[PDB]
């Protein structure tokens, strides 16, 4: 033991060292504590007169046997410093965290506790109470443990989805601190649930991976909550991430602590597509580019941020990793808890890892024109 | 299922 802190030391030596030629920009910011979760909100303001743009990140914090907060923090990017806009009073750290894309300043997060919160952060102080009272704006109950998985339907205001470590599903409908007890609980899955998102375009489809090594596929006007529409035999390992493509209905991808990110095709689910492979441990979440149809991202336990590129799958090479490998991004130095991209400046992502470290980062424009 | 790490203020 202890060894391992000489090699990615020198590691982030070499890193450092060859920033000025991999990126065209990289901000590192170390939070007080870190974050599990980063999620870009959708605004960017452009002041007039000004060097840079100001955007927004929906962040938390994991501490040990401290108080916790739901935190937005500003970023100044080019044409740059990070700020702390606010801390709401959280019990136990922040799983997840993600806005209400009809009202962003709704806040959906996950618990210790069963608990799903939600967080309108426009009622809350500037300065946390230092009672340290949590006072979502409403409780979601439903689950028996804790989870990650969370997501919010973008064509039906106010349906979230929930995955849980009791083997579940929750969907709630909020639109009518009070309690609201799940609309519906999916029970499919035979192990944890790691993970679930919304189809982007059929308000009625939903996705979730899980422990069991399967992704599945569910409807909701299905009157039989323990059977999906689909399931698949996914991965080797545990399934700990999805997203759907957002250009291409049918396309999805999934991440898994069998080190591969497989991608599918939901009209032919038994003919995995492809399989990225060049992570060396647990993936734990992929996310497609919001601006390139061809371009997809993973992150996990080996320390680092991979870019796919799938149109270069197939071409021809004289080499360190496979074709569609567009980039790896070696910034952190601990486990990558999440991600997101930036969706105002196309390349632009911003990572969160373990040992407390917040990047803002771009890859080179030569690396991918 | 991830087991989170002991997080370290600073």
């Amino acid at each position: 033991d202890a060894v391992e802190e000489r090699v990615i030391n020198e590691e982030y030596k070499i890193w450092k060292k060859n920033t000025p030629f991999l990126y065209d920009l990289v901000m590192t910011h170390a939070l007080e504590w870190p974050s599990l979760t980063a999620q870009w909100l959708p605004d960017v303001t452009r002041p007039e007169g000004k060097d840079f743009s100001i955007h927004r990140l929906v962040l938390g914090t994991h501490t040990s046997d401290e108080q916790n907060h739901l935190v937005i923090a500003s970023v100044q990017l080019p044409n740059g410093k990070i700020e702390i806009e606010i801390k709401i009073n959280h019990e136990g750290e922040v799983n997840r965290a993600r806005y209400m894309p009809q009202n962003p300043c709704i806040i959906a997060t996950k618990t210790p506790s069963s608990d799903v919160l939600v967080f309108d952060y426009t009622k809350h102080p500037s300065k946390p109470d230092p009672s340290g009272e949590c006072n979502p704006d409403l409780r979601l109950r439903g689950h028996q443990k804790e989870g990650y998985g969370l997501s919010w339907n973008p064509n039906l205001s106010g349906h979230l989805l929930s995955a849980s470590d009791d083997h579940t599903i929750c969907l709630w409908d909020i639109s009518a601190g009070k309690v609201v007890d799940a609309k519906t609980i999916f029970t499919g899955h035979t192990a944890v649930v790691e993970d679930v998102s919304w189809h982007l375009l059929h308000e009625s489809l939903f996705g979730s991976v899980a422990d069991d090594q399967k992704l599945m596929i569910w409807d909701t006007r299905s009157n039989n909550t323990s059977k999906p529409s689909h399931s698949v035999d996914a991965h080797t390992a545990e399934v700990n991430c999805l997203s759907f493509n957002p250009y291409s209905e049918f396309i999805l991808a999934t991440g898994s602590a069998d080190k591969t990110v497989a991608l599918w095709d939901l009209r032919n689910l038994k003919l995995k597509l492809h399989s990225f492979e060049s992570h060396k441990d647990e993936i734990f979440q992929v996310q497609w580019s919001p601006h390139n149809e061809t371009i997809l991202a993973s992150s996990g336990t080996d320390r680092r941020l991979n870019v796919w590129d799938l149109s270069k799958i197939g071409e021809e090479q004289s080499e360190d990793g496979p074709p569609e490998l567009l980039f790896i991004h070696g910034g952190h130095t601990a486990k990558i808890s999440d991600f997101s991209w930036n969706p105002n400046e196309p390349w632009v992502i911003c990572s969160v890892s373990e040992d407390n470290i917040m990047q803002v980062w771009q890859m080179a424009e030569n690396i991918y024109n | 299922m991830r087991s989170k790490g002991r997080a370290r203020k600073l």
